[PDB]
RNA sequence: CCGCACAAGCGGUGGAGCAUGUGGUUUAAUUCGAUGCAACGCGAAGAACCUUACCUGGUCUUGACAUCCACGGAAGUUUUCAGAGAUGAGAAUGUGCCUUCGGGAACCGUGAGACAGGUGCUGCAUGGCUGUCGUCAGCUCGUGUUGUGAAAUGUUGGGUUAAGUCCCGCAACGAGCGCAACCCUUAUCCUUUGUUGCCAGCGGUCCGGCCGGGAACUCAAAGGAGACUGCCAGUGAUAAACUGGAGGAAGGUGGGGAUGACGUCAAGUCAUCAUGGCCCUUACGACCAGGGCUACACACGUGCUACAAUGGCGCAUACAAAGAGAAGCGACCUCGCGAGAGCAAGCGGACCUCAUAAAGUGCGUCGUAGUCCGGAUUGGAGUCUGCAACUCGACUCCAUGAAGUCGGAAUCGCUAGUAAUCGUGGAUCAGAAUGCCACGGUGAAUACGUUCCCGG
């Protein structure tokens, strides 16, 4: 009875639209929405060595962070359903809807 | 008491002192005490032959001090005798079980030589 | 100004006979307890023939530029500048202020620029510190060009008070041909002043005196 | 000393990336060297089409490039014919459907790209680089940069030694995270070797995040 | 009534519940002084109650999240004083000049590369 | 020791040559390249060569032998000292 | 490295490809406990029949686009180099400098 | 400090007892942060010298440490030449500091089956000014004035 | 005038044992590079095979890899023999698809040479990358001025700053590269949203946040807000600045990062790559097996563990952060002394799991000893990875218990949440951490100062 929505991106701008579009979509079909709610984003260290062939002493340090959301629907109607299938976002985002 | 073994248990705690014994680790040592059922901190003394006779059969059942050696000596002895690579080791006085002799193997090696 | 008028104010007074410039002898009086005493018979007809000339250059749209350096008299030179909708420098007189015209300019882009970002935004975009800092900057762009903002290019006559004090400003005129009118002490040398004052450059009446007959004179020569 | 590489430092500051698409650990690595690909093949057939950016995203169902160019007639011919075998070899260079694009660049002086890869042509055709540069620099500046730099490296002039040099003018805020350089690389293969060359172009600074 | 306060420490929380009436303290539902094995720490916890003396006139009911025993005292003290301030706000200047008010940020410093530490180098053989 | 479920390890064709031989009555020192094999009980009073890494040296097998591998018995290193 | 070498790898990825099942089936016997300790026996035999490049362990990890075996990097899956090179360029997506 | 002079940071008294001044010494004694098994043994030498050395334990600190704490030190400096022992003063809190260091080790310097005997019977020695800690004063002393 | 430069501090190194590198030595081979600062837990973020370039041997010659040409076969699947395998030798089955039927595509096999191939040489032919001075405070420019000019000024003086930082002086003025700031993160608050997170007040509850229920808070993460010498006083040109005070979560560039101007060093790398030139080509190319890269009279760096009663040991018991996870993490349960095994839930993860932090604390215990210290070494027996643990894995169990009792000359590291200690995680990785990169627990001492040391 849940439609839970789970998006995953890399920039919070976009994850941030795409919380938009999924909500004001939720309400033209006036879905219970639970809002968008900020997921601990996660985060990747890589330290590389740069320096090439012997030299070690030189080293650097890159970060993934993955931003992370979370909407809920309590009440699914099909305006619901069809219009969220009916959303297309950015590359940069992605999607795990679970009923 | 007297434990059957050439070396005599000092008056400490029976756990350490059946560890004393050569062939006697604390495992081995708090097992046969847990055998004979006798408390932890009494020492060889203050115990009557009552319990050195136990001990001494408890043990019996192990091999200790100079038995044990010679077995030992002859697992090193005949490994030496079948011409095995650790045998050929033990012969060299080396370590045998994978080590620098680059450096700091001394322990095995002895001292320091030009 | 009617030579009663300047000797009220003290435009006779002049520096130590100690300290005196050789060309200045015709110019001078005498002495009296040790100080020079400049002559106001040379003073007043010379004064009226500058003025003469200034209301001139201010009738044919002249650009002036008040030059004065002394901490007292900074701001009655400021205020005699606006009294006539004309130019002033009254701190320190920056060398190549006319000869290097070029880089004025930019530094008067700058000040206008801080100015107008200011009015338009983007000072929230800014950290406060920053707009603070820049806030700053504008402030100290106006303490050093305030009074040639709006001179748009190199003026067309010079007013200098203690022209020995502002030589600098005198040579670059001189190498620029643009005209001297020049306040002189006894201690000045008079040859870069092609309309030479002489009278005290220090006493902040006669200064006042000076500047307000100039002023006078220069809007009378704009109102035509 | 060793500078920092001026692109990535500004990443998500004023510099957005190359490549859109998100995945996971799973499909990760096949992504971007499928995108990597893409790009090296793209690079070999428009090599005269004067490409300034290739910027691949990656929708779940289909695959989406952009190309940066400033010919892009050159790269349409008629109706799109080379564009869609370029369509084409794609989609199955990325085993997936493919979505050509094009957004032509306007000041062609004024990106990091081409002003770079028509100074190494220059160069191959044995021009004076420093005239060649010197127009380059010459050209962004007139055009409307706020500074730009050029540097070029190894056995100049077909010489037997690597007297590298450099040339700036304008202005060029190498620690400002506030201001765009346009910086791009590239090389170039004379008879006596490779020479390097280094472009930054600083087009004042930006105001208000990534927007 | 219910007067909150929130204390933070090098990596502590705490969460600290105050109601009119006694001087019985419970954190995590146990009681400090078998809570912490550390008398060090039940004194700097009474601190602020200790100072302002109004102790047995309202009790506490604190909680409290990560960090070692000393954050956890830490986090305390804060929460502590930071709810008397909101109850009375007369203590202000007092527990301010008293050097509670802070809100200690000392925190451990991350390791840096080439370093043993975060600070600590090699012991490089100058010879 | 690698284990006791799977039992101990040797080459197949070690197997198909040492039956051979036991089968076919006493033969040569045959070569072998596997030092990793395991000596087999059946494998005795025989003797067989291994390849140290650059020859075959040969090695007369024995009982007590078995459970070691063949390559203990063939020091693939040359020491006499500095 | 040497083309050799990159092939040599392919190869290896290919070969223990197809036999995934056969040493599946057959390693499961063999540690399967209650076998007849016969069929685990000639089991394991048949096991060592197959082509050494079976086993996973012949498999190194190589820059895709260099043949490097040393830096590599599972979650890209290329040298601890070229890595920095699609990094400060800007093609591996959302990556950028660590400074926490 | 070669552009500005900075010190210890200032500290919090121990509350166990109020002074600070046992919490700079329990500081002194406390070994690689362990303060816990420190302070122990500091409380447990205290507690014994309120009781065999009679009461007033924060008091026998300092008539064992106004015992110990030297006057006179010797900071050697080239201002003249060379390495110059010369004999100087310093402030209360510098000899302070050098009273608690040379009674701490003094305490290493014992065993006895336990640190809180060394701790506690020395410093019974020190409030009686004889012992090592007083004594290697009283030779810091000998060897200035010489 | 600066700098953990010294001083003042603490804690080491140099002594032992081991780990690890390097050199020497040896080797059939111990592949290559890296060489004072600024090479020596360095390339390598992980050599049993592999990797691997080395040796020994067995082999192939348009070739392992690529295009092109022919010519023939679907592609494959299944299997046998010989070999150590490469490999040959076969034996079966399949012989599929587009085709406008001519063919193609598809692969594979033979030939054909063009050719492919090289971790071959030259970092003094180069690119690219990096170290180093050094985050050192500098670097210069337009213009102007002075000079016939080579130039100089600015940029110097007084100050002051972490700073060419800033004021003042000043024929200079300005700019630009630097510095600073914009960025990340941490310290306060507010706003928004509250599930898998949370529980103040709520009813039930088995009393477990568990759960109808709460949205406050803790958190989570987006937005904001905040610190500016802004305020006070005192100093100093009154200036800059400085000292102190207030207030304040924070105070004087809050903390930490990232960020490296010119230029230096034919610095380093032709074995990541790219590339000039040269050199090999039935071989300096290619394949397989085994061996080596792990060798020991040695020397040297780097580290680890220790020499003990602030201790060791038994029992008991509390508090973390940061991570990672699907040929994966793997619970629970059962088996096993243990390493583990079996069984098998769960989780692509605020949920499941790795995983119960250790020091701490409580109690007992040990009595100063080569010890209930220390644990190397050797025996024995197991386990697990993996074709495969002999050379040469990790680990468990039993037994064994060296040297070591604080280490000369000399030398190193650090100004606080640091040092020093205590554990946790990750990368690489089938497996293989005292190394590396992270995270937290606890948590010091000293700074009169600039005489010297050393560098600037
Ligand atoms: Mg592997
Ligand atoms: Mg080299
Ligand atoms: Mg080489
Ligand atoms: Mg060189
Ligand atoms: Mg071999
Ligand atoms: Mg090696
Ligand atoms: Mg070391
Ligand atoms: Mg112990
Ligand atoms: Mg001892
Ligand atoms: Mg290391
Ligand atoms: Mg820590
Ligand atoms: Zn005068």
């Amino acid at each position: 009875q849940r439609i839970r929505i789970r998006l995953k991106a890399f920039d919070h701008r976009l994850i941030d639209q795409a919380t938009a579009e999924i909500v004001e979509t939720a309400k033209r079909t006036g879905a219970q929405v639970r809002g968008p709610i900020p997921l601990p984003t996660r985060k990747e260290r890589f330290t590389v060595l740069i320096s090439p062939h012997v030299n070690k002493d030189a080293r650097d340090q890159y970060e993934i962070r993955t931003h992370l959301r979370l909407v809920d629907i309590v009440e699914p109607t099909e305006k619901t359903v069809d219009a969220l299938m009916r959303l297309d976002l950015a590359a940069g985002v992605d999607v795990q809807i679970s009923l | 008491a007297r434990i059957a073994g050439i070396n005599i248990p000092d008056h400490k705690h029976a756990v350490i002192a059946l560890t004393s014994i050569y062939g006697v680790g604390k495992t081995r040592s708090k097992a046969i005490l847990a055998a004979a059922g006798i408390a932890e901190d009494v020492k060889i003394s203050e115990l009557s032959e009552g319990q050195i006779d136990t001990l001494r059969d408890e043990v019996a059942k192990f091999v200790v001090e100079g038995d044990l050696r010679r077995e030992i000596s002859m697992s090193i002895k005949r490994l030496m005798d079948l011409g095995c690579y650790r045998g050929l080791r033990h012969r060299r006085g080396l370590p045998v079980r994978g080590q620098r002799t680059k450096t700091n193997a001394r322990t095995r090696k002895g001292p320091r030589k030009p | 100004v009617s030579m009663r008028d300047m000797l009220k104010a003290g435009v006779h007074f002049g520096h130590q006979t100690r300290y005196w410039n050789p060309k200045m002898k015709p110019f001078i009086f005498g002495a009296r307890n040790k100080v020079h005493i400049i002559n106001l018979e040379k003073t007043v007809p010379m004064f009226n023939e500058a003025l003469a000339e200034l209301n001139k250059i201010a009738s044919r749209k002249g650009k002036i530029l008040f030059v004065g350096t002394k901490r007292a008299a900074s701001e009655a030179v400021k205020d005699a500048a606006l009294s006539c909708d004309q130019f002033f420098v009254n701190h320190r007189w920056l060398g190549g202020m006319l000869t290097n015209w070029k880089t004025v300019r930019q530094s008067i882009k700058r000040l206008k620029d801080l100015e107008t970002q200011s009015q338009d935004g983007t000072f929230d975009k800014l950290t406060k510190k920053e707009a603070l800092m820049r806030t700053r900057e504008l402030e100290k762009l106006e303490n050093s060009l305030g009074g040639i903002k709006d001179m748009g290019g190199l003026p067309d006559a010079l007013f200098v008070i203690d022209a020995d004090h502002e030589h600098i400003a005198i040579k670059e005129a001189n190498n620029l041909g643009i005209p001297v009118f020049a306040i002189v002490d006894t201690n000045s040398d008079p040859d870069g002043v092609d309309f030479v004052i002489p009278g005290n450059d220090d006493a902040i009446r006669a200064v006042t005196l000076y500047l307000g007959a100039v002023a006078a004179t220069v809007r009378e020569g704009r109102s035509q | 000393g060793q500078k920092v590489h001026p692109n990535g430092i500004r990443l998500g500051i004023v510099k957005p990336w190359n490549s859109t698409w998100f995945a996971n650990t799973k499909e990760f690595a096949d992504n971007l060297d499928s995108d990597f690909k893409v790009r090296q093949y793209l690079t070999k057939e428009l090599a005269k089409a004067s490409v300034s950016r290739i910027v691949i995203e990656r929708p779940a169902k289909s695959i989406r490039v952009t190309i940066h160019t400033a010919r892009p007639g050159i790269v349409i011919g008629k109706k799109g014919e080379d564009v869609e075998k370029l369509r084409k070899v794609v989609a199955d260079i990325a085993g997936v459907p493919a979505q050509i694009n094009i957004a032509e660049v306007r000041k062609p002086e004024l990106d990091a790209k081409l002003v770079a890869d028509s100074i190494t042509s220059q160069l191959e055709r044995r021009v004076m680089f420093r005239r060649a540069m010197k127009r380059a620099v010459q050209n962004a500046m007139r055009l409307g940069a706020k500074g730009i730099k050029v540097e070029v490296s190894g056995r100049l002039g077909g010489a037997e030694i690597a007297r590298t040099e450099w040339y700036r003018e304008g202005r060029v805020p190498l620690h400002t995270l506030r201001a765009d350089i346009d910086y791009n690389t590239s090389e170039a293969h004379t008879t006596y070797g490779v020479i390097g060359v280094k472009v930054w172009i600083f087009k004042g600074e930006i105001l208000g995040g990534m927007a | 009534n219910q007067y909150y306060g929130t204390g933070r420490r090098k990596s502590s929380a705490a969460r600290v519940f105050i109601k009119p009436g006694n001087g019985k303290i419970v954190i995590n539902q146990r009681s400090l002084e078998q809570y912490f094995g550390r008398e060090t720490a039940r004194m700097v916890v009474r601190q602020p109650l200790e100072l302002v003396d109004m102790v047995e006139k309202l009790d506490l009911y604190i909680t409290v999240k990560g960090g070692g025993i000393s954050g956890q005292a830490g986090a305390i003290r804060h929460g502590i004083t930071r709810a008397l301030m909101e109850y009375d706000e007369s203590l202000r200047s007092e527990l301010r000049k008293a050097g509670f008010v802070t809100r200690d940020a000392r925190q451990v410093e991350r390791k840096k590369v080439g370093l043993r530490k975060a600070r600590r180098r090699p012991q490089f053989s100058k010879r | 020791p690698r284990s006791l479920k799977k039992g101990p390890f040797i080459d197949l064709h070690l197997l198909k040559k040492v039956e051979k031989a036991v089968e076919s009555g006493d033969k040569k020192p045959l070569r072998t390249w596997s030092r990793r094999s395991t000596i087999f009980p059946n494998m005795i009073g025989l003797t067989i060569a291994v390849h140290n890494g650059r020859q075959h040296v040969p090695v007369f097998v024995t009982d007590e032998m078995v459970g070691h591998k063949l390559g203990e018995f063939a020091p693939t290193r040359t020491y006499r000292g500095h | 490295a040497k083309q050799s070498m990159k092939a040599r790898e392919v190869k290896r990825v290919a070969l223990a490809d197809k036999y995934f099942a056969k040493r599946a089936e057959l390693k499961a016997i063999i540690s399967d406990v209650n076998a007849s300790d016969e069929d685990r026996w000639n089991a394991v035999l048949k096991l060592q029949t197959l082509p050494r490049d079976s086993s996973p362990s012949r498999q190194r990890n190589r820059c895709r686009q260099t043949g490097r075996p040393h830096g590599f990097l599972r979650k890209f899956g290329l040298s601890r180099i070229k890595v920095r090179e699609a990094a400060m360029r800007g093609e591996i997506p959302g990556l950028k400098k660590a400074s926490w | 400090p070669r552009r500005r002079v900075i010190g210890q940071r200032k500290i919090l008294p121990d509350p166990k007892f109020g002074s600070e001044l046992l919490a700079k010494f329990v500081n002194i004694l406390m070994v690689d942060g362990k303060k816990s098994t420190a302070e122990s043994i500091v409380y447990s030498a205290l507690e014994t010298l309120a009781q065999r050395s009679g009461k007033s334990e924060l008091e026998a600190f300092e008539v064992a440490l106004e015992n110990v704490r030297p006057t006179v030190e010797v900071k050697s400096r080239r201002v003249g030449g060379s390495t110059y022992q010369v004999p100087v003063e310093v402030r209360p809190v510098r000899r302070n500091a050098l009273a608690m260091r040379w009674i701490v080790e003094a305490a290493r310097k014992r065993g006895d089956k336990s640190m809180a005997l060394r701790l506690a019977n020395e410093l019974s020695d020190a409030a009686e000014n004889k012992g090592t800690a007083v004594k290697k004063r009283e030779d810091v002393h000998r060897m200035a004035e010489a």
